[PDB]
């Protein structure tokens, strides 16, 4: 069964550096494409980041550009998001998005309110 | 038989015969596949079959005639007429499919609603009837009756430099010039508006491998003919080779109209696929 | 606000699908093997029929 | 046995007056050229042709119906749906073009709108159909460009080194508008074998040169399309 | 207390993952070693059904084996003679972006829908429309007649709808799947009927008691086609996954997996033999294969179309099989 399991998150210090990673159970993880999105409170979902099957496309919004990074690793079938600079507005819940087609370029519904392939996400709360 | 006009023959055998080889292949992929009935692959197995025609029946009365015989002043003439009939089919069914690739590319919307099935069979019959019609001329009203059998006894140059040559060759050359600089054109505003004078030579190359292959074959014949009426001056072998390059053309069409397209080489593609 | 009632929700259809008797997978293999067999002859597409008998030929 | 050459018969008529008709259909069917239309709730999607001849509302898409130049055009509008849009879409794969209608006025919800872009483009059925670009609502983006108090450098830090293409015909109004046509382009541009490209037009709510954009675009498309089935291209 | 909620449903779906792996005696792989295989099948194209303008989305055999109806992209429903290929009806659709069609057992009614977010019901038997079944918030991705009476229909919003024709009001809705339901199929007994969702979850409904009874979470990608067992205790499923999965109602467990390193497309149509021996599956590769049903092995490619297969369906008895494809040609193997 497709089962997405994210650990860490809470609450975190302004300007510090945090790690978020993401377990998947169910499938082979090494051939979807993997992405990272966000919800408010008050607000929709917000992609911040992606990542291809083997790691050669990776790319970033522009609210969040170089001071984000995303990994991967197939050999553990794990997701790996480590957050720095943080500030007050950007604190959201996070959850993962998984390719709904196996080594595809094209990710559709990973921003629709009721995603399948999606975990029930981590709060990450920041203030001062 | 004379070494030249037996070497001439055989020439024109083999270049029959690779004709009916590349032309019924062609002919049965339109066939046999359901991608290729598309309307503007009609003109294509049309221009086919006017080949297939051609090498089996222009070709041998052409050289039945060569052998130089002495049969009825009709049975030459039935013979040339035929030859005239089939070659002047191949010529219509060619500047079709022109005037089709025309329509495709300078008038992309309405090439849907202009080309489609029954009006390109209703083309096809018409230039057909039309070929019949226009080669039937000498045996109806332009015969040249003063019997050995020779195109020229039967027929006469005049018919030939001014009915066919000066009414049925350059109208339909100069429409396919005029088209395919058109194309050109078109194709040239289209790269410069996405190495690109790479692709335009390659583009203005694949479009002259048409009209320079066209004017190789059949310019030769029509020259030899109009310095043979206008002002008569190695008349040994250049008719023949004259008639060997216009013939040449038969076999060309497939390499140069089917065998360059895309759905054509899939399709192909499939075919030895499926068999190895 | 709502989920607390959707997730309960799910959760009851959970125990739905608990109480179940469920059979051995062998049991479900040679139901399925036999069930292949008996009807064996009756497929055409596994023996195809003859010309005589096939109306499309 | 004379009752079923008769049923034969009339199955063979029945057949012939059903080939007679799909054959009438298939003229109507090739006059008109099919046009998908999206877009988010913000885009003015519903109003961006003009020269409509007929809009009617189905029980769950919005047809348009216009004829420019004496070709048909049957947009097609598909809004009744849910949020998940990634099956139906392959239903569009045979459109003649696709148009995709941004409001470049917003900053937040222009991320999910190039995510959108980026979606459709790099589909695997929709590669060999092509997305007409429409930025709309530009006098929202130019009022708000130009009292400055929401800047872009926000949502997208690029346009703090980007510049305006030497290419542009017609200063931080300019510069934002051809950033985000660059923007999108890029990501257009980020696939494809060249079977299809991407048509940016600026529009606005008011503007009616929409039909005509559209018609020089969908002619555009097919041009290309028959130079590279004849290997032009 | 919701994430108790949480962690009470992880562990009931645990303990429900240590159930199925319990009965797990053995594999039906390993156990169908001693039954010859099936081995080569080829079939070849007897008619080829031609006239669609659009792409052809579904198709479904008729219970004489003879008449087959066939939904087009550019609005028409038509009815082909499997044995004489003419037509004998083309109903112009009113919403040309039509997914679903279906025949009813008795053959005087068939269904339609797609985008338009309705079931039209039209009476062959007379042709125009008799009702149109209203209230979906979703595509009609799947419809199936149970009598003449009532007919099942899955839309795009989650939900299933089991609607009664003359009342045209929703008899019986299921919200279960999380996802946009791809395709149904009716069990033999027309008491049970599968249906798989856009998720990895594909669900088990009953036509009385209204509810899902049984859960399948096997496949890991959008579930686009499904099909019951001729016997009724089993069902296959297919998914984007290039990956087709043999599900039993009794076990509650996946049996086979078919797949193949080399078909690395999406599946859209998956059905049975007459016998269940054999598993005709369209792919995204512009063929079908059809694997043994206990051996897990391609048995014959069927690949005379030019595009994407989009329905598949086998007669009542087995005697042919059709395929029709997005190339607007039905093709007909036996
Ligand atoms: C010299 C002559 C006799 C050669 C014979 C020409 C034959 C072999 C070729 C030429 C034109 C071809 C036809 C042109 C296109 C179609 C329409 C299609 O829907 C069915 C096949 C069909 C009907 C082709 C069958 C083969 C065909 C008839
Ligand atoms: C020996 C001479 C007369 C050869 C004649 C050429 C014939 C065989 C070929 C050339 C062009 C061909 C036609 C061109 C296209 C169509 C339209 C299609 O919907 C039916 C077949 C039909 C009508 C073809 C039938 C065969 C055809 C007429
Ligand atoms: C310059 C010379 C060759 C003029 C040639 C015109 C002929 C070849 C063309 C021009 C327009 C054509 C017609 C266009 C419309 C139809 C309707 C179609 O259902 C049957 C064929 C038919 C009747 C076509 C027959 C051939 C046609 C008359
Ligand atoms: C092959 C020889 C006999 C000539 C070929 C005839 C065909 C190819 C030519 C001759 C006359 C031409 C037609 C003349 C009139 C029109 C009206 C124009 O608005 C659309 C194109 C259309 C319909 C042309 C299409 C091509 C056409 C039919
Ligand atoms: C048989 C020979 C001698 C005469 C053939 C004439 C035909 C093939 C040529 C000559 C001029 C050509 C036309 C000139 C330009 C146009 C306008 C364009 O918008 C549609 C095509 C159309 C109408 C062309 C169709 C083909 C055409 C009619
Ligand atoms: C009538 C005669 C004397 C004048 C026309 C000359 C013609 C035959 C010449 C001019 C340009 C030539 C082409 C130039 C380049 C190429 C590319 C080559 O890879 C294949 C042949 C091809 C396509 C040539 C074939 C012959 C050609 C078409
Ligand atoms: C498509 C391109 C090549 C242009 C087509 C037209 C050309 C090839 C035509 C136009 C007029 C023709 C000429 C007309 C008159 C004569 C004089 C005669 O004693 C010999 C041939 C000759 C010299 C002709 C041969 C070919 C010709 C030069
Ligand atoms: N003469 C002439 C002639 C011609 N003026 N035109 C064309 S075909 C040009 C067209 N239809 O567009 C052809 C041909 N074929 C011939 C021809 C016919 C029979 C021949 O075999 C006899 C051998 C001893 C010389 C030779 C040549």
């Amino acid at each position: 069964q497709v089962q997405l399991q994210e650990s860490g998150g809470g609450l975190v210090q302004p300007g510090g550096s945090l790690r978020l990673s993401c377990a998947a159970s169910g499938f082979t993880f090494s051939n979807y494409k993997m992405n990272w999105v966000r919800q408010a409170p008050g607000k929709g979902l917000e992609w911040v980041s992606d990542i291809s099957q083997s790691g050669a496309s990776i790319s970033y919004t522009g609210s969040v550009k170089g001071r984000f990074t995303i990994s991967r690793d197939n050999a553990k079938n794990t997701l790996y998001l480590q957050m720095n600079s943080l500030k007050p507005e950007d604190t959201a819940v996070y959850y993962c998005a998984r390719c709904p087609a196996p080594f595809t370029r094209d990710c559709f519904d990973v921003t629709s309110t009721t995603y399948a392939y999606r975990g029930q996400g981590t709060q990450v709360t920041v203030s001062s | 038989l004379e070494t030249q006009d037996a070497l001439y023959v055989a020439l024109e055998l083999v270049i029959a015969a690779l004709s009916v080889a590349g032309n019924v292949l062609v002919c049965a992929a339109v066939g046999t596949a359901n991608t290729l009935q598309t309307p503007t692959n009609y003109f294509l197995v049309s221009l086919a079959a006017a080949d297939v025609a051609v090498g089996l029946f222009a070709i041998p009365f052409a050289i039945t005639i060569s052998l130089g015989f002495c049969t009825d002043f009709y049975g030459c003439l039935f013979l040339a007429c035929f030859v005239l009939v089939l070659t002047q089919s191949s010529i219509f069914s060619l500047l079709a499919v022109a005037v089709d690739r025309y329509l495709a590319i300078c008038v992309p919307l309405r090439y849907k609603s202009l080309v489609t099935g029954t009006r390109a069979r209703g083309v096809i019959a018409v230039l057909w009837v039309l070929a019949f019609g226009i080669g039937l001329t000498p045996f109806l009203g332009w015969n040249s009756k003063d019997v050995k059998c020779l195109f020229e006894n039967v027929v006469p140059m005049s018919y030939m430099v001014y009915f066919n040559f000066f009414g049925c060759v350059l109208p339909p050359l100069l429409i396919m010039l005029v088209i395919y600089i058109k194309i050109f054109l078109v194709a040239c505003r289209q790269l410069q508006r996405t190495t690109t004078l790479q692709r335009e030579i390659h583009a203005a190359k694949s479009l002259a491998m048409i009209v320079g292959i066209f004017a190789l074959c059949w310019l030769p014949v029509h020259a030899v003919n109009c310095v043979t009426l206008f002002q008569p001056a190695k008349p040994k072998w250049a008719m023949n080779m004259a008639i060997l390059l216009s013939h040449a053309n038969s076999v060309v069409n497939p390499i140069v109209y089917a065998y360059r397209n895309r759905d054509f080489r899939y399709t192909f593609h499939k075919i030895i696929s499926r068999y190895l | 606000t709502a989920s607390i009632a959707q997730a309960r929700k799910l959760v009851e259809q959970l125990k739905m699908e608990a109480n179940i008797d469920r059979i051995k997978v062998s049991k479900a293999a040679a139901d399925l093997m036999a069930y292949c067999e008996a009807h064996a002859k009756e497929d055409p597409l596994l023996t195809p029929v003859p010309a005589s008998e096939n109306p499309f030929r | 046995t004379e009752d079923q050459r008769n049923e034969e018969k009339a199955q063979r008529e029945a057949n012939k007056m059903i080939e007679k008709q799909l054959q009438k259909d298939k003229q109507v069917y090739r006059a008109t050229h099919r046009l998908l239309l999206l877009g988010a709730d913000n885009s003015g999607k519903s109003t961006i042709v003009k020269q409509m001849r007929i809009y009617h509302v189905n029980s769950g898409i919005f047809e348009t119906k216009f004829q420019v130049d004496k070709v048909n055009f049957h947009m097609f509008d598909v809004g009744a749906q849910r949020d998940e849009r990634r099956k139906w879409i392959q239903c569009f794969n045979d459109v003649t073009a696709i148009i995709f209608v941004v409001d470049s006025s917003d900053y937040n919800r222009l991320q999910e709108a190039l995510n959108d872009f980026k979606s459709i483009w790099n589909n695997r059925w929709l590669r060999t159909i092509s997305v007409i670009l429409f930025l709309n609502k530009q006098d929202l983006l130019a009022e708000k460009v130009l009292a400055g108090k929401s800047k872009i450098e926000d949502y997208f830090p690029e346009f703090a080194r980007y510049t305006t293409p030497e290419d542009a015909t017609p200063p931080r109004v300019t510069r934002a508008k051809y950033f985000i046509r660059d923007e999108f382009l890029r990501i257009s541009t980020a696939s494809g074998d060249g079977r299809h490209y991407c048509y940016p037009h600026f529009t606005c709510s008011v503007d009616t040169e929409n039909a005509r954009r559209i018609f020089n675009d969908c002619r555009d498309i097919i041009q290309r399309m028959h130079l590279r089935q004849y290997e032009l291209l | 207390e919701l994430d108790q909620l949480r962690q009470e449903a992880e562990q009931l779906k645990n303990q429900i993952r240590d159930a199925r792996k319990a009965c797990a005696d053995a594999t039906l792989s390993q156990i169908t070693n001693n039954i010859d295989p099936v081995g080569r099948i080829q079939m070849r194209t007897r008619r080829t059904l031609r006239g669609h303008l659009a792409k052809i989305y579904a198709m479904h055999w008729g219970t004489d084996s003879r008449l087959l109806v066939s939904a087009s992209q550019d609005g028409k429903l038509i009815i082909w003679d499997s044995y004489t290929t003419n037509k004998v009806h083309a109903i112009p659709l009113r919403s040309s972006w039509v997914m679903t069609c279906a025949y009813a057992p008795s053959g005087n009614y068939v269904a339609c829908g797609g985008l338009d977010n309705i079931c039209s019901i039209y009476n062959l038997k007379t042709v125009r429309v008799s009702r149109e079944l209203a209230g979906h918030t979703g595509y009609l991705s799947c419809c199936r007649f149970l009598d003449d009476n009532q007919i099942v229909t899955s839309s795009g919003d989650t939900t299933c709808a089991l609607w009664d024709i003359e009342t045209g009001q929703q008899t019986t809705t299921f919200t279960g799947h999380t996802g946009d339901v791809m395709s149904l199929s009716l069990a033999p007994d027309t008491r049970l009927f599968v249906s798989g969702a856009c998720d990895a979850s594909a669900k088990l409904w009953d036509v009385r008691e209204g509810m899902c009874r049984q859960t399948f979470t096997g496949h890991e990608s959008d579930i686009n086609a499904i099909c019951f067992f001729p016997n009724g205790n089993a069902f296959a499923t297919g998914s984007d996954d290039a990956t087709c999965r043999l599900f039993d109602l009794r076990a509650d467990q996946e049996l086979m997996t078919y797949s193949h390193d080399n078909i690395i497309c999406g599946i859209t149509s998956v059905s049975f033999s007459k016998s269940g021996r054999l598993l005709l599956a369209g792919y995204d590769d512009f063929n079908c294969n059809v694997w043994d049903a206990l051996k897990a092995d391609r048995a014959g490619v069927l690949a005379g179309h030019d595009n994407r297969v989009s329905c598949l369906g086998v007669t009542d008895d087995g005697m042919a099989v059709a395929t029709g494809s997005w190339d607007s040609f039905l093709k007909i193997w036996n």
